[PDB]
DNA sequence: CATGCATGCATGCATGCAT
DNA sequence: ATGCATGCATGCATGCA
């Protein structure tokens, strides 16, 4: 829940995946985001809605969009001789969706 | 011009029906003929109503045709034997909050309750201007007004400060003989135990003056009795002003009173009667009494006697010192459970937080360690760094009760030593220093660091705390789920018994309700638990005796030097303990002398807690 | 004038569906103290489309000659069977503007939009009669409701300008208020900020709607102010679309066609099976789960003892599993069939806390709260999924909102002791990706074993793996895919054999709002000695062993049940639980919480 | 709205102790 | 010798004028 630039006005701004309902959300560097981002593509991706409830406003959006991403392993380089859940920084919950 | 005088006679004639009130016309009068006490009576609106139902509609419906000639004829009565008024009782759909309040109130007479939320600075306002006058060696004087002084409307004057007198004389003030007002402004918004969740509270202003101008402070509950009034006009008058503006609206309040609520700064009282005063003095006398008292703290709760005993002595607290160069002597008492889960701790937390004239309670990883000592460096409108005070600071004279106290990190942990024995809050940063009052008691709860008491191991394996904290607790208790068959079906029995229970007034099915419990300040029951407490503490006051100096000595000597293994240090605090709590005792006898059996019952109590 | 006349003959009979319902309306009305009538337009494209055209086109002079028509009509209806002017709601069911298409081709016409409220101000009073005084020679008069206030003094001895003053003790005034309407946030463009506008109403359309909901408009598209003015929306009537459910809006009032049907279903002498089927039928299998979930939504009896002690009367319920049980989407369903409920993760939702929080106000700078789960779904329920990771301040929350049922803030300023009265369904997966039988229920999960003390049921959910129970999975994952098992499958079952979502929704609510059971002397008898039992097997496989149970067994454990037992006999609207439900009670705990500590190497022993 | 100072909270890293 | 827990030091977020 921002300011406008110019119309000094509150706006309620859905992330990208709250803009991209009914279509496609391409993530880049998938590897290295913040809590922030991935509790929200969490709920994203587990029930295709996302909540907020920021200053007098409680609601939820409708975020049903395909998701595909773009990461690289951890170190730099691929090692063969391990699971792929041990060559990435994502965890099971994320990986299994 | 002719219904102002019937209205004058009809008030003056239900001032001679109900007698009260003249009682308390001569009380206040009597008194000031050697603090003057303020000339505002209170009228119970239940009696005007069986009296006369239409001057009771008027004054609930039109006030600003009502209430100035009931004030004249008060202040008739008065001077026969201005005087102001102010109203309680029943309100009926008047009583409403600042999110009820709508246009369809404005010019009535209406009670909000809420939580105060913004004061203002008071100030002086000038009522009636004096001069002198050298050349003619005479006295003259000038009067003002303005919109919030009646509730009538009256053409507006041309105040202006006068300079020069009708001969031409200069003029100059005598500041000393003019008349000056006091004069607050505060906010009041609608409490958060009522507001819905999630939404943007809404405010009201409340405007008081005279002996009306400081009675609250920020962040308490408040129930102001006024009138809901309208001022200016909304671009009315002006030719092209705005078309999205309304009239600005106030309430011209004439009765406050702070309301009393749970982790709250306004403390509890009553009002004690001869019937009350008597039983005390008679129920004090039984021998059993110490027991009669425990044993009601938290009936529900099976067996802990000790830590009852406990609970009550620091209700009581002792007596405190002030040394003639200004040394201070610590006089509260403050208490650590350490147990394993499902002890009854977090319940009996809860208890002492709804029974305690005044508690804060606050859990661990929550609160930091400058939220409880106040360490509110901020700014106001002014422009002045203030400290805002804390819970500490706010539990004044009170009691703190800290749930997962273990859970707290050091750095939290030591901002709390100099709260607990020196009783004062230094705060010095950038720009500011001050010391405030923090003369609290804490109790607080925790477990073992292995999740269960570890008997094989030192207790300092389990507690897990510095020597330095652990002694400023007056008594620490272990309390463990040892799993038994003879206490088990004792303790079942109990619990079951607790769960079958209805209250006086229902129905075997049908559901009890459930409200908020916003008190008016100012086995037995738990009213009488609280008036003999309030009595207690507040009209005795023991000294100590030469028997309880040898008893204490004994056994401080005794404890100092043993062989046995302590849950805690002994050091020379622990001499003062054992006099706190003789001295406890012996507030609980309504006693004037610390007599032996106090020094032993301390004694008896200190040590199951160490052994 | 012979618009006030078609208004009046249109109001006094218009007898749509064989009856008169304006008429019948305002009879109502003008007793509930609600001086307004609501009309569908589109009724009026019958009886007279000349109205209709001359109301769509030029409203600002139409609406005030229907009102006074509806005082005059009023006054009749009062006779016949000094109140103020009646106001009229004007609601619409035809097609709408996008609110990106108003243009200049719809000023000072009657437009129907739709979208998201985000803000409302506070009440602002407006007069609507004032009385006025000269101040010079005392003349007084009055002005009924830009208006202005006489500019020269009446009386015809020069009084001057503006000479009369506002006599406020015997005005009248009314309410209004502003909002703010956003396009929806999900058809904006594709990288530009979205639109908005502003509305105003009055009377009684004020404190109708809040932020977050979604609505219909239908008003006035009108202009205030080089030559540019400010576009702006004068509402005529609103309509919710899409809400949020939550304590203050909750229906108490059954119909008594309603109250028979809930009376006559209590009856039914399978009536606990069928609720049961009734739970996720789309999922196979997890029969004592759903028993379980049933006994969640109708909790347990609240009681209050005159030493000011509150005893708890909810369930909290806890899931351990491998992944791919179906243990995510039955917690999606308990959200789905509640009448109050929140569904979140441990960390919190995308903007949105998981307990209170306390912020300061975006204008007041004053102490607000913000809202959290724990809080928002008072008397109702949250479903905690990934429960095995959040903060340690969620922690110490949690714990205090799980038995107290409430929330302590003191922060610097502001000391409250909230109110958080929920029921905790949580679901957690044990470390290392599949739960071992060697290591102890204890050593499986990756937080303190104290807390598994707090929940009143525990079930540990395994997969294993069979070549029968994998085809039968097949198979009927298959079936719901297939749509053999859609919206014709269960529809078979309704008659009798399966209940509606809304349906058992409203028998939760009822059920909740009029029983409290309470136990009986020889379920009290039946439920000590059961508890006397679980302890000693405990006590001889520890002192046996060196190291304790990882499952403990305690006191809170006996209020569990007696909570399992007091919940199975509230869905009967039955007010004394008997012995019959204790067995169940029994039955439930131990397929459950001795099931869990049946696998613990210390606990588990003989 | 950028610059730079002082408070307070949060996190990640290192060291020590116990198994 | 390895892992876990606790304490400390570095970073960021706020708040400001
Ligand atoms: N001695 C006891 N007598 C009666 N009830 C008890 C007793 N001990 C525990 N209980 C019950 O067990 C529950 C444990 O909750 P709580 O008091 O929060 O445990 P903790 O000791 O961890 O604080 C309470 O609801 C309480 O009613
Ligand atoms: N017992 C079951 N019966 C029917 N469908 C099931 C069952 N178990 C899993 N599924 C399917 O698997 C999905 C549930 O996976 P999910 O609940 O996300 O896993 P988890 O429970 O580990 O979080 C659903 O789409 C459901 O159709
Ligand atoms: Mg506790
Ligand atoms: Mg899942
Ligand atoms: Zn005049």
């Amino acid at each position: 829940v921002r300011k406008d630039p110019i119309t000094k006005e509150w706006t309620l701004e859905g992330g990208a995946l709250v803009l991209a309902d009914k279509g496609v959300c391409l993530i880049d560097e998938f590897d290295k985001m913040n809590d922030q981002d991935r509790t929200s593509i969490h709920e994203a991706m587990e029930q295709q809605s996302i909540s907020i409830s920021k200053a007098g406003i409680v609601t939820t959006l409708q975020a049903r969009c395909s998701i595909i991403a773009a990461a690289n392993p951890n170190g730099g380089r691929y090692n063969s001789t391990l699971p792929l859940a041990q060559n990435v920084s994502l965890t099971e919950p994320i990986l299994s969706r | 011009d002719a219904v102002f005088g019937d209205r004058v006679r009809r008030f003056q004639e239900f001032l001679d029906t109900f007698t009260s009130y003249r009682d308390s016309v001569r009380s206040i009068q009597v008194y000031n003929s050697n603090n003057i006490l303020p000339h505002r009576i209170i009228i119970s609106l239940d009696d005007l109503r069986e009296f006369d139902r239409s001057f009771w509609s008027g004054i609930l419906v039109e006030p600003a045709y009502f209430i100035p000639p009931a004030e004249k004829a008060l202040t008739d009565l008065a001077d026969s034997m201005p005087w102001k008024l102010s109203f309680k009782g029943s309100f009926g759909a008047h009583a409403l909050s600042p999110r009820t309040l709508t246009a369809q109130h404005l010019n009535k007479l209406v009670s909000v309750e809420g939580i105060v939320t913004k004061t203002s600075l008071v100030r002086p306002k000038l009522i009636r201007s004096v001069h002198y006058a050298a050349k003619t060696g005479r006295f003259h004087y000038r009067d003002y007004t303005d919109a919030t002084t009646t509730l009538t409307t009256r053409i507006p004057t041309p105040a202006i400060y006068p300079t020069e007198d009708t001969e031409g004389n200069k003029l100059t003030t005598e500041y000393g003989y003019s008349t000056f007002i006091d004069h607050q402004r505060i906010t009041v918004q609608e409490m958060p135990e009522m507001a819905p969740a999630g939404q943007l509270p809404r405010s009201i202003d409340v405007i008081l003056d005279d002996d009306l101008v400081d009675k609250t402070k920020p962040g308490d509950r408040v129930n102001v009795v006024g009138v809901f009034k309208s001022l200016g006009a909304g671009g009315m008058n002006q030719s092209n002003s705005n078309t999205l503006i309304g009239f600005k609206t106030l309430i011209l309040g004439n009765t406050v009173y702070p309301l009393h609520a749970r982790s709250t700064g306004v403390a509890a009282r009553q009002m004690l009667t001869d019937f009350d005063i008597r039983n005390i003095n008679k129920l004090s006398k039984k021998k059993d009494i110490f027991d009669i008292l425990s044993q009601s703290l938290a009936p529900s709760i099976y067996g802990h006697d000790h830590i009852k005993k406990a609970i009550l002595l620091m209700l009581m607290g002792g007596v405190e010192k002030n040394l003639e160069n200004g040394s201070h002597l610590r006089g509260d008492i403050n208490i650590l459970m350490v147990g394993d889960p499902s002890t009854a701790k977090s319940q009996l937390l809860r208890f002492v937080l709804n029974t305690a004239s005044l508690a804060i309670a606050t859990t661990g990883r929550g609160s930091s360690g400058v939220g409880l000592t106040a360490a509110v460096t901020t700014d106001r409108e002014t422009g002045e760094r203030r400290l805002e005070a804390g819970a500490m600071v706010l539990a004044d004279r009170g009691v703190v009760c800290i749930d997962e106290f273990d859970k707290m990190t050091d750095v939290d942990r030591v901002a709390i030593h100099e709260v607990m024995e020196q009783q004062t809050v230094t705060i010095a940063k950038a720009g500011i220093h001050t010391t405030l009052n923090a003369r609290c008691s804490v109790i607080a709860a925790a477990n073992p660091v292995f999740g269960q008491y570890d008997v094989n191991r030192d207790p300092h394996q389990n507690i897990a705390l510095p020597d330095s904290l652990l002694s400023r607790f007056d008594l620490l208790f272990v309390v463990t789920d040892d799993i038994n068959e003879i206490r088990d079906r004792s303790i079942s029995e109990h619990v079951l018994r607790t769960h079958r229970y209805l209250p006086p007034g229902y129905l075997e099915g049908e559901p009890v309700r459930e409200r908020l419990n916003l008190s008016l300040a100012v086995l037995v029951t738990i009213p009488f638990l609280r008036k003999y407490v309030q009595y207690a503490k507040e009209r005795v006051i023991p000294q100590l005796t030469q028997e309880a100096i040898n008893v204490i000595v004994k056994n401080y000597t005794d404890l100092r030097n043993d062989d046995n293994t302590k849950k805690s240090p002994i050091t020379a605090r622990t001499l003062e303990t054992l006099i706190r709590l003789a001295t406890a005792h012996a507030k609980v006898r309504l006693s004037k002398t610390v007599n032996k059996v106090d020094a032993k019952v301390a004694a008896n109590l200190l040590r199951f807690a160490l052994l | 004038t012979e618009i006030i006349k078609s208004f009046k003959n249109f109001i006094l009979e218009f007898r749509l569906d064989s009856q008169f319902i304006y008429r019948d309306q305002l009879r109502n009305n003008i007793l509930v103290k609600n001086y307004s009538l609501t009309v569908n337009m589109e009724h009026l494209i019958g009886y007279n489309e000349d109205i209709y055209k001359k109301l769509s086109d030029e409203p600002s002079d139409i609406i005030p000659l229907f009102e006074t028509a509806i005082t005059q009509v009023a006054k009749r209806i009062s006779i016949l069977s000094s109140l103020p002017t009646f106001q009229l709601i004007l609601n619409s069911n035809a097609n709408q503007i996008p609110l990106r298409d108003l243009d200049s081709e719809h000023v000072s016409k009657i437009v129907r939009l739709s979208g998201i409220i985000i803000s409302t101000s506070v009440l602002s009073s407006r007069a609507t009669y004032l009385s006025i005084m000269c101040r010079n020679c005392r003349h007084t008069t009055s002005i009924t409701i830009t208006v202005s206030l006489p500019r020269s003094c009446l009386s015809t001895k020069n009084c001057g300008p503006d000479p009369y003053i506002i006599i406020h003790e015997s005005s009248k005034f009314i309410d209004q208020q502003f909002l703010k309407l956003q396009e929806i946030p999900e058809l904006v463009p594709v990288g530009e900020m979205p639109r908005n506008l502003t509305m105003t109403c009055d009377r009684y359309l004020t404190n109708k709607v809040i932020p977050g909901t979604r609505v219909t408009i239908v008003g006035i598209y009108s202009i205030y102010n080089v030559a540019i003015r400010t576009p702006y929306i004068k509402i005529l009537g609103i309509q919710s679309d899409v809400e949020t459910s939550s304590i203050w809006n909750s229906v108490t009032m059954f119909t008594e066609e309603e109250e028979e049907e809930f009376l006559q279903l209590s009856r039914n002498p399978k009536l606990y099976e069928i609720l049961t089927n009734s739970i996720a039928p789309s999922i196979f299998g997890n029969e004592d789960i759903k028993k379980a979930i049933v006994c969640l939504l109708m909790g347990g009896s609240k009681k209050i003892l005159p030493d000011g002690m509150r005893l708890r009367g909810d369930i909290n319920v806890l899931l351990l599993g491998d992944p791919g049980t179906a243990k995510s989407q039955l917690l999606k369903f308990v959200e789905k069939v509640s009448p109050i409920a929140v569904y979140t993760s441990g960390k919190g939702s995308s903007a949105a806390g998981l307990t209170a929080s306390v912020q300061r106000d975006p204008m007041t700078r004053e102490f607000y709260l913000e809202g959290g789960a724990m809080v928002l779904a008072d008397g109702g329920v949250v479903c905690i999924d990934e429960f095995d990771k959040m903060r340690d301040e969620d922690r110490v929350a949690i714990h205090e909102a799980m038995e107290q049922q409430t929330i302590s803030i003191a922060k610097a300023g502001i000391t409250t002791v909230l109110n958080s009265r929920t029921s905790v369904l949580a679901a957690a997966n044990p470390i290392y990706g599949r739960y071992d039988d060697l290591k102890s229920p204890g050593d499986n999960i990756d937080f303190q074993t104290t807390i598994l003390s707090r929940f009143d049921m525990i079930f540990i959910v395994k997969d294993d793996h069979n070549e029968e129970r994998d085809i039968s999975i097949a198979n009927h994952v298959i079936n719901i895919h297939t749509g053999n098992a859609n919206a014709m499958q269960n529809q078979q079952e309704e008659n009798g054999s399966e209940i509606s979502i809304e349906k058992m929704k409203r028998y939760i609510t009822y059920c909740r709002l009029k029983c409290a059971p309470r136990l009986s002397p020889q379920a009290a008898e039946k439920l000590s000695s059961n508890f006397v039992t679980i302890r000693k097997q405990l006590l001889i496989n520890e002192l046996e062993s060196t190291e304790r149970s990882s499952i403990p067994i305690t006191i809170r454990q006996l209020e569990a049940i007696i909570r399992i037992t007091e919940s199975l006999a509230k869905l009967e609207l039955s007010p004394i639980a008997q012995e019959r439900h204790v067995d169940e009670a029994i039955r439930l705990f131990q397929a459950s919480t001795m099931d869990a500590a049946s696998q613990d190497p210390i606990g588990g022993l003989n």
